[PDB]
């Protein structure tokens, strides 16, 4: 019915060298509404909430993830 | 009619692009495909350049159809 | 158009004995070109190489690894 319009990325990286600590969104996707922070939302709605523990996924660097150069803290 | 134009038209997009919009070129959304296909990991310019030119002669070989 | 017949396998295990550190491809199939190695391909489409971190996945021992 209505739409909402966010920033989307794959992954997420804390730093720029190859070796990083990354995340993936574990059964949704990661969105920003214009923020300066990432959230997750389930994939066909836009319903958000802060990263957690059991609610990503680590995983290793894939092509073009988003890096933070902060060093996410869950 | 025309299929992509007037009242009732039909979406160019739709298939390739999706039903959730923001990616911005041909380029990008031929990219992904490829991906999705399992023909490329992440494809290049000479990756897509090469989908573009194949398309492109297929596709002006319609009007030499007898 | 033209194919390459090569060497595939599930997963690939360091030693035989239960607990050992195996890998299995991340995105992709582990291929061998009647080589010494493994390498990396995309799954509908042979383009080899080397096997890194963020290529491969961390697993478990499956049945009938390398
Ligand atoms: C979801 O996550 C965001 C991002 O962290 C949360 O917003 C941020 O909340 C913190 C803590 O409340 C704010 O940081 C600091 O607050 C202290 C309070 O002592 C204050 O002294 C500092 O001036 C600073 O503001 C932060 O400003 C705030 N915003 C951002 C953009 O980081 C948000 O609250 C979380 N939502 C939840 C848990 O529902
Ligand atoms: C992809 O991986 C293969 C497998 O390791 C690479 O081939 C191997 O490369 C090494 C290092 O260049 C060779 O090992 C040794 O090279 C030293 C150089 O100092 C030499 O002193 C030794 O005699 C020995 O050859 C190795 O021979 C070579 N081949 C095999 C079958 O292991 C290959 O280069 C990699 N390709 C890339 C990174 O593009
Ligand atoms: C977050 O940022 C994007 C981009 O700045 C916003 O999307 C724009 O919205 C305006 C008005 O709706 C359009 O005219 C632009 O064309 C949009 N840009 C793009 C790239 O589509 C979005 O509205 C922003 N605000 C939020 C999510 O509250
Ligand atoms: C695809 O479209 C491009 C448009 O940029 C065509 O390129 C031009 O085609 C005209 C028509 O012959 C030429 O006069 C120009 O010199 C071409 N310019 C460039 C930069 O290529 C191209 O011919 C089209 N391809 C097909 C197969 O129809
Ligand atoms: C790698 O090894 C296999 C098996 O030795 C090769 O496949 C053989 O190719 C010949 C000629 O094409 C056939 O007559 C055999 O029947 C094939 N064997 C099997 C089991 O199919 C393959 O060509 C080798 N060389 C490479 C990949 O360069
Ligand atoms: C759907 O969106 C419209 C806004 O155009 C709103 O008036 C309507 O109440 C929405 N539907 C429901 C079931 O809330
Ligand atoms: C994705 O990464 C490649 C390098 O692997 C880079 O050239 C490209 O510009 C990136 N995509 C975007 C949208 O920045
Ligand atoms: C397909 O393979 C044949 C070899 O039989 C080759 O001559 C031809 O150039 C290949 N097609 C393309 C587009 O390269
Ligand atoms: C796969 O493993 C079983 C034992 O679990 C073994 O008997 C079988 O021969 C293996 N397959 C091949 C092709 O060697």
């Amino acid at each position: 019915n209505n739409t909402i319009t966010v920033k989307t990325t794959p992954g997420l990286c804390e730093s720029d060298e190859l070796g990083s600590k990354c995340i993936v969104a574990k059964d949704g996707v990661l969105v920003s509404a214009n923020l300066s922070y990432w959230q997750w939302s389930p994939r066909n709605l836009y319903k958000p909430e802060n990263l957690t523990f059991a609610n990503v996924i680590a995983v290793s660097r894939g092509a073009n993830y988003t890096t933070l150069n902060r060093t996410f803290d869950i | 009619l025309g299929m992509y134009g007037g009242i009732a038209a039909a979406s160019l997009t739709l298939g390739i692009f999706g039903g959730q919009a923001g990616i911005t070129t041909w380029s990008l959304a031929m990219a992904g495909r490829l991906n999705a296909l399992g023909v490329v990991q992440n494809a290049l310019v000479d990756d897509v350049n090469k989908l573009a030119n194949g398309f492109n002669q297929l596709t002006a070989s319609v009007g030499k159809l007898a």
